[PDB]
């Protein structure tokens, strides 16, 4: 019923604002100046990523300082998931498996927030880092980012807010076909609740936006590409790239992923 | 495994 689905969205809202320090708000803020605290530091070059890196090759500190705030996400949205009515119930293996497959789906999803046409928002919304900058990085590590500001340019076009995103990443983490689950109904069930609390948001939050709720849909499909093509990238980089290391979570992540 | 720990901690 309509009631219980509207409390069902703003149980995922404040769930969602207590899992997650820096929302879209908060980001668009920044990206727009709309804020009164410091304009963030622009890394657009080497020497201008020197100056910020206060505040081993370029391509691999990059990626290396991906990867701490990628497992923070990861801490992030397992808290988050928590938070969602019924996970904490199902099987731990099949709540493994949910999270093991979904993460990145979400944590691209979250970092299109931070991002515009240009660049992204990193270090909490401290710095900015152009797209062109991230593009002129050596083979392989300059193909990493670019898929994904494709996508978010795309996404954001959508216009969605924090507490329509927050029905959303609840949506992707409750797939029933992610490989290998035990128990697939139970995790269907809460899905077809989160998806007509999701249609509800959708067409009160934005009753004019054409096949919104259809539009979205689309996108958590469009997610899984861009998790298969970085995954084939860190394949590359485990292959030929030797030196430095994946962190141990996300080894675990990646470890049998499909 | 560390995804258990996350998974479980309160
Ligand atoms: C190569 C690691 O990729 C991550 C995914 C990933 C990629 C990119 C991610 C995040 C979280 C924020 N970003 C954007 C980003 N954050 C940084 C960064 C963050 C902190 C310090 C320095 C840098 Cl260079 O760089 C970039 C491009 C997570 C993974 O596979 O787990």
């Amino acid at each position: 019923e309509s009631a219980d689905l509207r409390a069902l969205a703003k149980h995922l809202y404040d769930s969602y604002i207590k899992s997650f320090p820096l929302t879209k708000a908060k980001a668009r803020a920044i990206l727009t100046g709309k804020t009164t605290d410091k304009s963030p530091f622009v890394i657009y070059d080497m020497n201008s990523l020197m100056m910020g890196e206060d505040k081993k090759e370029v391509a691999i500190r990059i990626f290396q300082g991906c990867q701490f705030r990628s497992v923070e996400a990861v801490q992030e949205i397992t808290e988050y998931a928590k938070s969602i009515p019924g996970f904490v119930n199902l099987d731990l293996n099949d709540q493994v498996t949910l999270l093991k497959y979904g993460v990145h789906e979400i944590i691209y999803t979250m970092l299109a927030s931070l991002m515009n046409k240009d660049g992204v928002l990193i270090s909490e919304g401290q710095g900015f880092m152009t797209r062109e900058f991230l593009k002129s990085l050596r083979k392989p590590f300059g193909d990493f980012m670019e898929p994904k500001f494709e996508f978010a340019v795309k996404f954001n076009a959508l216009e969605l807010d924090d507490s329509d995103l927050a029905i959303f990443i609840a949506v992707i983490i409750l797939s029933g076909d992610r490989p290998g689950l035990l128990n697939v109904k139970p995790i269907e069930d809460i899905q077809d609740n989160l998806l007509q609390a999701l249609e509800l948001q959708l067409k009160l939050n934005h009753p004019e936006s054409s096949q919104l709720f259809a539009k979205l849909l689309q996108k958590m499909t469009d997610l899984r590409q861009i998790v298969t093509e970085h995954v084939q990238l860190l394949q590359v980089i485990k292959k030929t790239e030797t030196d430095m290391s994946l962190h141990p979570l996300l080894q675990e992540i990646y470890k049998d992923l499909y | 495994h560390k995804l258990v720990q996350l998974l479980t901690t309160t």
